[PDB]
């Protein structure tokens, strides 16, 4: 899921302009839970890992 | 079979070549040295066939680790697999790992290579947009600046790799990291004031998550939190200067050139 | 608009990180600035928008249209990719010179790495930096300017094929640029000193030149652009007592 | 010619059936003698043609 995006993310140009435009749409609509967003956004690593 | 160790560079996924990928698609067999497990769910789905070398760690000495490690390796390359290496950044770049595996693989005489990849160096360089070819370059191994003599040309930008075990030495625990990287700085100050500004860099492994790049004056060094991975940036201190000798034979001066 | 520059790495095809190839793909409209036909074919298959710079007198000018070619798509407004041989930040003057350009006129520019020719030497020499150490000077410069090498690690020279590139008054050919070269160096290093001309292969069907030579017999080596000497170390380490004796080591 | 280094290049798999019998293969994809030829000598100036 959230592994499944950032392997995206970091594979795909367009996908990773969009989400430096747009971070939490971007995120929204590869179905990210509101907290994932949150720790990203926040960039909190421990919590990720903490939702995996 | 035969032998191919890899680089995934720094950032997940997309930071690898599209060679060293397939050669991760169509291997009979994979040997991972991932950082995170983002990195290591990447790779299952690329290969379902991955042995993690995570695991031969720990108490253990390294050179002990490691000797497993490449013994696994080349027990799937005696056995005919197609094996392939998956490290991070550059499988050459401090990797003692990959050289041994390729030493002992050609060796017993099996086909065995290396594929370049994309090092903290070359980041380091489009990170900060800095071209090395510009007033040149000199890397060294803090320790290894640290215990024998080496005399940096500050013209050049100045790598210091593995900052943060500069000066690690079992009859040197009694300083303390602040200690050590005091005493390195002491050694700098040599050539580089205690006001000039130095930066400390790590790459990123997610592409959510930013290199680190902090500037500091080379005095509050000592303080800094460091990490394995963390490299030093000396700027150059001097503006090159002409060799006015060399310009005299060609027979042309700073202007026509 | 905006830019990006990526770079293609030395291989053909193959040397290039998947991401940086998606780059091209996405891009609006592409840059080439690769050496051979067979990159520039690959490119265009890659992306039918491209184009080439090698199009565009001293390089001052030379170099000056063509950032400013790439510039005018920026303007338009057109995400634009510019892809350039092995490392795009690496000994490449026109990157550098757009991405500045394009931060002047507040478009957002970046660059993303790729292998530079270093990166293959120390595979295809089986060489670690990591433990060994390096030093990297573009060749001219080094002669142009003082640097002090040190003797003791690795110490490689970019773009030996056109050391001594200076604009015309008197008449010297190749072979006499490379033999000062090797007078500067025999400050550090004898005539009888072994090194290595590297050349990263291009296509997969080539391999990489390696040759071996005393310095002594460089002028006489036939050099090509990517070609890059290698001067291994001729100086043995010695301890650095004053640092170690702050360690805590001393006699030991 | 062109597509063959370029799948050469990208595929790892194409990489290693070139190496088990490097003359088959390009033959797989259809180059003359002539240019196997000049491959397999080593004259790249000779590829400046076939090309
Ligand atoms: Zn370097």
């Amino acid at each position: 899921g959230l592994s499944d995006f950032f392997t995206q993310l970091g594979q795909d140009a367009q996908l990773m302009e969009d989400y430096k435009q747009n971070p939490e749409a971007v995120m929204r609509a590869h179905g990210l839970t509101d907290e994932q967003i949150n720790a990203v956004m926040t960039g909190d690593m421990e919590k990720l890992k903490t939702l995996s | 079979g035969s032998l191919v160790c890899v680089g995934t560079g720094l950032q997940l996924a997309g930071q690898i070549s599209v060679l060293s990928r397939s050669y991760i698609e169509h291997a009979d067999i994979v040997f991972s040295l991932l950082p995170d497990g983002f990195s290591q769910r990447w790779l299952t789905k690329l290969n379902p066939n991955v042995i993690n070398l995570q695991q031969f760690y720990a108490v253990k000495n390294r050179r002990d680790t490691y000797e497993q490690m490449v013994n696994a390796i080349l027990d799937a390359v005696r056995a005919g697999k197609k094996t392939v290496c998956a490290l991070y950044g550059h499988p050459g770049v401090f990797a003692c790992v990959s050289h041994m595996a390729i030493t002992r693989a050609k060796a017993e005489g099996f086909s065995a290579k290396m594929e370049p990849g994309i090092s903290a160096e070359a980041c380091l360089w489009a990170d900060l947009g800095i071209d090395p070819g510009n007033s040149g370059h000199q890397s060294f191994e803090a320790s290894q600046f640290m215990f024998f003599n080496h005399v940096p040309d500050p013209t050049t930008h100045l790598l210091l790799w593995q900052i943060a075990i500069a000066g690690e030495h079992t009859l040197t625990q009694f300083h303390t990291s602040s200690d050590r990287l005091q005493i390195l700085v002491e050694q700098l100050n040599q050539w580089y004031p205690l006001d000039h500004e130095v930066v400390i860099y790590e790459a990123a492994n997610l592409p959510i998550q930013a290199p680190r790049i902090e500037r500091l004056p080379l005095a509050n060094l000592p303080q800094a939190h460091l990490m394995p991975i963390s490299t030093l940036l000396i700027p150059p201190a001097k503006k090159l200067e002409y060799n006015y000798a060399i310009l005299a034979k060609l027979g042309i001066g700073p202007e026509d050139l």
